[PDB]
């Protein structure tokens, strides 16, 4: 799930997308 | 947004700015 990686370390915008709609 | 250590409001933020006007599924408790 998303906060293991980007609560804890950097999201980017390619990674970010992945959560989109 | 710039990449950094985000996390809740941020990453929300990040997420919204990314995906456009379209929304995103992640949405904590705050």
């Amino acid at each position: 799930g998303i906060v293991e990686q980007c609560c804890t370390s950097i999201c980017s915008l390619y990674q970010l997308e992945n959560y989109c709609n | 947004f710039v990449n950094q250590h985000l996390c809740g409001s941020h990453l929300v933020e990040a997420l919204y700015l990314v995906c456009g006007e379209r929304g995103h599924f992640y949405t904590p408790k705050t």
